[PDB]
């Protein structure tokens, strides 16, 4: 626990909640491109 | 050679005197150095 070190409120820490596809062993990815969770290009748009 | 971001490298070094053909001689590579690169290569260009 580290509550009493990252909790301030503490929102610097984020994760990916979507990605097209699953890491691999050991793989990161650092992509900052808006999630097309649909078949509108979300080229920018939100 | 790559493999999971572990970069290994292979050398040799032989004294022949051909033209333009590879020697048909036979030799291995022995291993050099392993660095763990975290790159999935897929693309290279030599410098000159």
């Amino acid at each position: 626990n580290s509550n009493n070190l990252d909790s301030k409120g503490n929102y610097n820490y984020l994760y990916r909640l979507f990605r097209k596809s699953n890491l691999k062993p050991f793989e990161r990815d650092i992509s900052t491109e808006i999630y097309q969770a649909g078949s509108t290009p979300c080229n920018g748009v939100k | 050679k790559n493999i999971d971001g572990y970069f290994k490298i292979y050398s040799k070094h032989t004294p022949i005197n051909l033209v333009r053909d590879l020697p048909q001689g036979f030799s291995a590579l022995e291993p050099l150095v392993d660095l763990p690169i975290g790159i999935n290569i897929t693309r290279f260009q030599t410098l000159l």
